[PDB]
């Protein structure tokens, strides 16, 4: 699963 | 049980309203697997103040975490205290003598544990201070905070504030689950509904029917697939105004935007911030002009 | 009431005894002043297991500060847990499923204040989750401990556990009660007494009459002479073994030498400790030759 996760 | 990373993640999710009444939902579109009512548990939050009508001021706690403490007085609109319901209970016996009017603050906090089958929803067995009684079923945490204070001039409180929990075992989890292992993502939203969204681009994918009261408590539930446990986890949630509104009880509540984001935009200017033909005088010796008045969203200062 | 510095030390010193009373002794001699009987208050502590007849262990408490935990097994003695009753109850609720055993933790910690009259001992009110009523008096606090313990085999405990304590707000004013401001220093003694004596050298100068119970909780009393105000303040205490016996209730409770030197070292050495013709099996069979053996000081290693 790649899930991306909003940015920093 | 050891590293969060091994374990499904498990289709249930589990809800508790500010009724305190609790439910399974399906994590896939926010079906309501089953619902429990409230009389089986405790309100979850119950002031019992000395007056709003004389006094134009209502004690109002966010039931959430350590329950913290919000208050509102018709002179200088809603206000955030220093101070957390668990916190003041944990700093008892006080005795105040201010000088000037003295105050006593006596408190208490229990805990309780029930273990809830899954599939259906029926209390296989509750203990602690509560009711001993005695596969694919779950156990949750509950405590309940109960401060009372005791002013001698005469200007009584006797707020009781409860809260959900996981196993203080799987508390450590608790800070590995950093963002939905799933790309999903649910909060609370309007209506008494919860909202699922995507992570990447938080784009709505899913809206849940409606719970007979607004969504303050989230769980995620994993499965350990060695032992089969159902070990439960909260969820997660996203990267300074309130919203305000009362229990059926009568009771205020508030939800801030830090722990609310989500349904507190989604939520329309209450009519006290707006138009001071709303923070008149003769509006605040009424319950239901008061209600009207002060109930959706300040901006504390 | 900002620093102890300023203040007079009263001549008023408070007493709480193990079977939960109250006494005003005065500091100058140990006369008891007024003693109020524990039918008022609460047993200290009262500890309810599954049986110390079958099996040959008892739960045992010391009724002190965070209430510390031992235990007594006549297969190897006294033994010291590294827990506590505050912290155990704070830890709730706790559910652990042994791999064998499970057992659940449910908490419960309530608080209460009394005024009461120092010159006589009537209580003028009670405050807290206690009964809510309404010069030269003085206000205690009192927190009370509850932790249940559900072992589904059934090996079911029950313990509670109280435990007097100043207002949370003069608590910065115990840091500064070092050692007596007096040259007097005062400890519960032998055959529920008290004993005083001189700072310098250590001598024995008034010893108290007898308590209904060992003397286990130890109040200051000074005087702020601008507000006349009675604040109270711990009494300090002077720079292995431990002493066991039972409450009338027939709890056992422990008084380790870190907090009561001076009784356990005036104390005798407990029979089991003593002869092994007191550690065979016949003896923890019978209620009465239990007692006896283990009544006393043992020594944990």
């Amino acid at each position: 699963v790649v899930v991306v996760v909003v940015v920093v | 049980n050891r590293s969060l990373n091994e374990l499904s993640l498990s289709d249930i999710l589990i809800a508790a309203d500010v009724e305190g009444g609790l439910h399974a939902v399906d994590r896939r579109n926010g079906h309501i697997i089953w619902s429990i009512e409230p009389e089986n548990f405790q309100p979850l939050i119950e002031i019992q103040e000395p007056s709003r009508l004389e006094t134009y001021e209502t004690l109002i706690i966010e039931p959430f975490g350590d329950g913290n403490i919000y208050y509102f007085n018709a002179h200088q609109g809603l206000q955030k205290l220093p101070l957390s319901i668990r916190q003041l209970v944990s700093t008892s016996p006080l005795h105040l003598k201010t000088n000037e009017d003295e105050k006593v603050y006596t408190g208490s906090m229990r805990t309780i544990m029930y273990t809830i089958n899954m599939l259906n929803g029926e209390i296989i067995s509750a203990f602690g201070p509560g009711s001993k009684n005695g596969e694919n079923m779950i156990v949750i945490g509950k405590t309940i905070f109960e401060l009372g204070i005791h002013s001698y001039d005469g200007a009584s409180y006797n707020v009781t504030y409860s809260t959900w929990q996981q196993n203080v075992l799987d508390v450590p989890l608790a800070l590995q689950n950093t963002f939905s292992k799933d790309g999903m993502c649910i909060a609370p939203f309007r209506d008494k509904s919860l909202l699922a969204s995507d992570l990447d681009f938080r784009i709505a994918r899913w809206v849940s029917p409606t719970f007979p009261g607004i969504i303050v408590g989230l769980f995620d539930v994993f499965n350990d697939l060695r032992t089969n446990e159902n070990i439960l986890v909260p969820h997660p949630f996203n990267p300074n105004k309130v919203y305000l509104d009362q229990t059926s009880n009568l009771s205020w509540f508030a939800l801030s935007s830090q722990n609310f984001p989500s349904l507190v935009e989604s939520a329309p200017i209450s009519r006290y911030a707006s138009s001071d033909r709303w923070r008149v005088s003769s509006i605040f010796e009424d319950e239901t002009l008061f209600k009207n008045a002060i109930m959706g969203v300040h901006q504390i200062y």
